[PDB]
């Protein structure tokens, strides 16, 4: 009806509990996932004779993961309230920053790279930090717990988004943030940008993705599309919506059991993958290959392929 | 701490001797009378009750009155006397004022944990409340 | 709605709080075994358990599984030697 | 691996916590040992249970705790007589049972939980048991549990432990809970009580309208017998058949009133005059 | 399978009788 046939996937086991986040390296050879059980997860994974390692050292379970543009250093957001820098392809981490009167909620790498990266704690706070410096960026408070906080392409604007029901964006290298853009609802399921930079794609607690088209240059404060027909969280959830830019496709998670695929620029969708035995919490797209990594609430990573 | 070990405690304990015997007195007499009124688990309710008030009790003599030294509440407790483990849990966030210690245990429920007895009256029904199986004890009027 | 963003930062703060609220990896330890106090699990049992009629009726299967189980009263027993060479 | 766990004993909560046992008490029919799930459905009320097996819930296709007729919600007996007649062996021998029953599963390659619902055309005893069935039968399904220390004023606890006072009933006719707990399929029941409760020449039907016809009237009515003729008013969307014989006027009519849906569309029909008016 | 503590906030609900499908 909607998905195409079935084709082979990967299941990933060893989680112990729920996995909160999956993602890939740049180079597309290894994958690393959070969960709840406050171990972040490497895998050798493009093909599979085998995953990586496992990776340890995290005081609490990880809420997010995510890996730099270098791909030897990887930065995860945890409930211990620190800011999780790891050096993996070392075989030990990189270092762990302090400072968060909460637990970290999101920590994602700038185009910089580990000169800086945007976090941000379910206190409400949204901060860039320097890494190499053994020392962070700046701190920043705006509203309420930011979700998700990403920088842009470019390094100089930070986009957001969380419990405070509005898209966030933030300038930056001038001590202060961009604008605050907003329809009339309350919903966040998460947030997310294009590797375009021309708009954003969030993820909207309705169960509503909220495509936004806006991008720097001319005033425009205009959205992109209107991405429905996936319910993505129930009721409170965190996923991850990440977009496949080979074609032109969108990823996100679903509370459904069964991967969300979405085709945007055709005015729907894209396809509903099932065999999920739970909620997704967050899906991946490797640049290299078709794939796609599947992190849902059963602990089993399903990562598809299309041929 | 009416073993045979010792120990010639510090005149504190001859000072608050007849508390526990009164205490053991009443220990003895809830013990020895058994229960025809067809109540089979709710017999084991006075005898927590006891041991927690005797408990409340050293812990209220030594970390309230302070008329007791701590060589005194260190025999006393290593003496058998209070229970080590119902004071620790006082004495932290854990409990400020503690039913029994078997209301806590999480294996011991058949699922779930935490016996409606440690639940506060706000969230939890008043009318469905009624008074724990294993516990009881604390609390009265409604 | 200013009055429906401090009331949901409020339960956006006991949700996120809420899920927080674990602080356990992978799970958290059990409940650590306490010595009940000896009179009363003694006395209460041994005094009630040899009674029969109806009030060890249920108690009768369990009898069965101790009666069922020699080693623990020969190991316990064994095990207990308090020895000439003290009191 | 649930069990069956129908929508009666569920309860109006969307989530319940249920205990399952994986070896419990020998089903009151099979004999055998099986799961024990234990929920309670309401706030206060007690703790429930499933005294059926896996084939003691299969043999009579019922729910594992209320143990209704099918799925239909009715009495297990007087909708089982109404299937066709009895088509069941649980008298005596259960020795010769456990072959029949052993053999049926066992040779039984189609069945399962719920990955399926409906899927059939119609049936016979639809209306009649959809008749006698009401929506969610919950009242006092569960704690009660009637108590005669409480009556007699002996009870110390009183209401904070179970079998609240005042639940008894006056000891005259079945007690609608322990009754049919009494016996299993042997007796008639309310089950019978109710249900011969629920069976108590021109015949005008209104309520036809644009999607119902003269052809599906006349054919309908046809099979009863001769039809003299039909008027077809839609002005007033109504018809009346007339009959040559006054017996298939009696059985269509008591047959057709309040009892007659065509096009999924239920019809009034009255008895025609024949008064001369 | 769904989380543990999401099913003690349904429980918590559902002996409020909350039966809000939003």
């Amino acid at each position: 009806r909607c998905s195409s046939l079935q084709a082979p996937i990967m299941l990933l086991s060893g989680h112990e509990g729920e996995v909160y986040c999956c993602k890939f390296h740049p180079n597309g050879s290894t994958l690393a996932s959070a969960g709840f059980d406050r171990l972040i997860l490497l895998w050798n994974v493009y093909g599979d004779c085998d995953n990586y390692a496992t990776l340890k050292g995290h005081s609490g379970a990880v809420m997010e993961l995510h890996y730099n543009t270098d791909g030897s250093m990887l930065f995860s957001a945890s409930t211990d309230k620190t800011v999780a820098v790891w050096d993996s392809e070392t075989g030990e981490r990189v270092k762990r920053l302090k400072g968060h009167t909460s637990f970290v909620n999101s920590c994602y790498p700038a185009r910089r790279g580990p000169q800086l990266v945007c976090t941000g704690s379910d206190d409400g706070t949204v901060k860039l930090w320097d890494i190499r410096k053994k020392a962070a960026i700046q701190t920043f408070q705006n509203t309420y717990q930011v979700l998700a906080v990403t920088f842009n392409d470019t390094s100089d604007q930070i986009i957001s988004g969380g419990i405070d029901n509005d898209i966030k964006v933030w300038d930056l290298r001038q001590n202060k943030l961009t604008y605050t853009m907003r329809g009339h609802a309350d919903s966040v399921t998460g947030l997310s940008l294009s590797s375009e930079g021309s708009y954003l794609l969030s993820n909207a607690m309705d169960n509503t993705v909220r495509v936004w088209d806006v991008r720097p240059f001319a005033p425009k404060e205009r959205c992109v599309k209107i991405f429905q027909g996936n319910v993505h969280n129930f009721e409170k959830n965190l996923l991850r919506c990440s977009w496949s830019p080979d074609g032109s496709k969108i990823a996100a998670g679903s509370a459904d059991r069964f991967v969300y695929v979405w085709d945007t620029t055709s005015r729907r969708i894209l396809y509903k993958l099932p065999g999920h035995a739970g909620s997704i919490n967050e899906v991946a797209f490797h640049p290299d290959e078709p794939i796609i990594i599947s992190a849902s609430s059963d602990k089993r990573l399903y990562m598809g392929e299309i041929q | 701490k009416v073993k045979r070990s010792r120990k010639a405690p510090p005149d504190g304990w001859e000072l608050i001797e007849p508390t526990l015997d009164e205490l053991d007195q009443k220990m003895r007499e809830a013990e020895t009378e058994p229960h025809e009124g067809k109540r089979k688990v709710e017999s084991l309710w006075p005898i927590f009750r006891i041991h927690h008030q005797k408990t409340r009790y050293i812990f209220d003599l030594f970390y309230k009155r302070k008329a007791i030294s701590r060589e005194l509440y260190e025999y006393c407790i290593k003496e058998g006397y209070a229970d080590k483990n119902l004071i620790a849990k006082w004495k932290k966030q854990g409990y400020e004022n503690l039913c029994c210690l078997r209301c806590i245990q999480t294996r011991d429920t058949n699922f779930g944990t935490n016996c409606i007895c440690r639940v506060p009256k706000s969230k939890l029904e008043v009318g469905r409340i009624i008074e724990c199986t294993h516990c009881g004890c604390r609390g009265c009027s409604g | 709605s200013e009055e429906k963003l401090q009331e949901k930062a409020r339960k956006w703060q006991q949700l996120q709080a809420k899920r927080y609220a674990e602080k356990r990896k992978f799970g958290f330890v059990d409940a650590q075994k306490e010595d009940m106090p000896p009179e009363h699990v003694r006395k209460i049992i041994r005094d009630h358990g040899d009674m029969t009629n109806r009030k060890f009726r249920h108690d009768k299967r369990v009898y069965l599984g101790a009666l069922k189980y020699m080693p623990h009263a020969v190991l316990k027993l064994l095990e207990n030697m308090p020895m000439p060479w003290e009191q | 691996d649930f069990p069956i766990l129908c929508q009666t004993c569920l309860g109006e909560n969307p989530y319940i916590r249920m205990t399952k046992e994986k070896y419990g008490k020998e089903c009151k029919i099979c004999a055998r040992p099986f799961t024990v799930f234990r929920w309670c459905p309401g706030v206060r009320m007690r703790f429930k249970k499933t005294e059926v097996c896996q084939t003691c819930s299969k043999l009579k296709n019922v729910c594992q705790t209320c143990l209704l007729d099918l799925e239909y919600g009715l009495p297990i007996q007087v909708r089982d007589a109404g299937l066709s007649f009895k088509d069941d062996m649980p008298k005596s021998d259960v020795n010769k049972e456990y072959y029949t029953q052993n053999m049926e599963r066992e040779i039984s390659n189609s069945d399962g939980t719920r990955p399926v619902g409906m899927l059939g055309k119609a049936t016979s005893t639809s209306d009649m048991l959809l008749k006698l069935a009401r929506t969610t039968p919950y009242y006092k399904r569960n704690r009660p549990h009637i108590c005669s220390f409480w009556v007699k004023g002996e009870c110390k606890r009183g209401e904070e432990c179970p079998y609240r006072h005042e639940k008894p009933t006056d000891p005259d006719d079945p007690l609608a809970d322990q009754n049919i707990k009494d016996r299993y399929y042997g007796i008639n029941d309310p089950v019978a009580d109710k249900l011969l409760k629920r069976a108590s020449t021109t015949l005008y039907v209104g309520g036809l309208g644009d999607t119902i016809t003269e052809t599906d009237l006349r054919n309908h009515f046809y099979q009863f017998g001769e039809i003299r003729t039909i008027t077809v008013v839609q002005r007033q969307q109504c018809a009346f058949i007339q009959f040559a014989t006054r017996q298939a006027a009696e059985v269509a009519a008591e047959k057709s009133f309040n009892k007659l849906i065509v096009n999924g569309r239920r019809l009034n029909v009255k008895w025609g005059r024949s008064q001369a008016a | 399978p769904a989380h543990i503590n999401d099913f003690m906030f349904e429980q918590q609900r559902r002996t409020f009788a909350t039966y809000g499908y939003a």
